[PDB]
């Protein structure tokens, strides 16, 4: 419905590695639980 | 007259869209001056640290222990040092912490099972060059800059003239867009460059996905090339990361992605099989022609050669 395609585009083009793109941020620095 | 050539890059996240854009700048524009390169030192270090952290997090999730129990303190230290490090510089302390972790056999074991989580493809590039990158007198090379990963805020675009054509390359990538925005992106498109990460074929299924990454990509390529609105638009297909695919095909069978694959596990037959899977989705092989190229978006020479061939197609496809 093009609206369906649009949905597919947002879903496909947004997937992928997270927290691995900008400058370092306090959010990417949280300590993994197994290391506490 | 120098007509406008509107190029739209489409494809899943991490398929190489941002990279293709930067290659255009390097190939058909001024590229990056040393002064500009120095500006990327901070993102180079950020990406380097994000990479080692991603692997560390996976070790906890996948329950993979460090080869040496001592590395645990390094991991914690990694997080504190990084959190206090000034953007742009890397202390001998943090450099050592990272070099020791990257060296750990447990860390390497997790790195080698990256198909089970989501690790950016610049991780190894930087992590292996810690000698060069860590040095205080470090100046990012053009290739280093190409490998950087930055914040994608809204639609990205780049201008450049090639063979008397005014190219306008667009990449919506990542930024979730509304139907209106997409329609505007599509209207006027002269050619679509659909990027596919070949190396995504062995990725473990996520909790909320019905089909693997490759088939999701196929589903989208199917809608795009068969959509009547693009009948006249040149559909270029970039089967990217051929270099990573080639390295992987050795250990991870294509049968992971296509359970029905009965061919050999050579780069050649696996790649060909994937080319056919995508191209066969075309429901009008008589009408539309798909222009497929196997690429390595991070290889300027390869991209140059390929974009050169894509241009010849745009020209002649212009029924002239
Ligand atoms: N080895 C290798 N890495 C690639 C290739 N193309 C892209 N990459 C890397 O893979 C990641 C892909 O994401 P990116 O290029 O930002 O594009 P996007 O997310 O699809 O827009 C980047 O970290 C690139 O450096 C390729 O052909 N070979
Ligand atoms: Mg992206």
């Amino acid at each position: 419905d093009i609206e369906g395609l649009v949905e597919l585009l947002n879903r496909v083009q947004s997937s992928g590695a997270h927290d691995q793109r900008g400058l370092l941020r306090k959010e990417d620095l949280v300590l993994p639980e197994f290391l506490q | 007259g120098a007509r406008e050539v509107k190029l739209l890059l489409l494809g899943a996240g991490e398929s190489g869209k941002s990279t293709i854009v930067k290659q255009m700048k390097i190939i058909h524009e001024a590229g990056y001056s040393e002064e500009e390169c120095k500006q990327y030192k901070a993102v180079v270090y950020s990406n380097t640290i994000q990479s080692i952290i991603a692997i560390i997090r996976a070790m906890g999730r996948l329950k993979i222990d460090f080869g040496d129990s001592a590395r645990a303190d390094d991991a914690r230290q990694l997080f504190v040092l990084a959190g206090a490090a000034e953007e742009g510089f890397m202390t001998a302390e943090l450099a050592g912490v990272i070099k020791r972790l990257w060296k750990d056999s447990g860390v390497q074991a997790c790195f080698n099972r990256s198909r089970e989580y989501q690790l950016n493809d610049s991780a190894a590039y930087y992590l292996n060059d810690l000698d060069r990158i860590a040095q205080p007198n470090y100046i990012p090379t053009q290739q280093d800059v190409l490998r950087t990963r930055v914040k994608t805020t809204g639609i990205v675009e780049t201008h450049f003239t090639f063979k008397d054509l005014h190219f306008k390359m667009f990449d919506v990538g990542g930024q979730r867009s509304e139907r209106k925005k997409w329609i505007h992106c599509f209207e006027g498109v002269t050619a679509i460059i659909f990027c596919v990460a070949l190396s995504d074929y062995d990725l473990v299924l996520a909790e909320d996905e019905e089909m693997n990454r490759m088939h999701e990509s196929m589903k989208l390529f199917d809608s795009i090339c068969n959509n009547k609105w693009f009948t006249d638009t040149s559909i270029i297909l970039f089967l990217n990361k051929k270099d990573l695919f080639e390295e992987k095909i050795k250990k991870s069978p294509l049968t992971i992605c296509y359970p029905e694959y009965a061919g050999s596990n050579t780069y050649e037959e696996a790649a060909a099989y994937i080319q056919c899977q995508f191209e066969d989705l075309n429901k009008r092989k008589d009408t539309k022609e798909i222009y497929t190229h196997f690429t390595c978006a991070t290889d300027t020479k390869n991209v140059q050669f390929v974009f050169d061939a894509v241009t010849d197609v745009i020209i002649k496809n212009n029924l002239k």
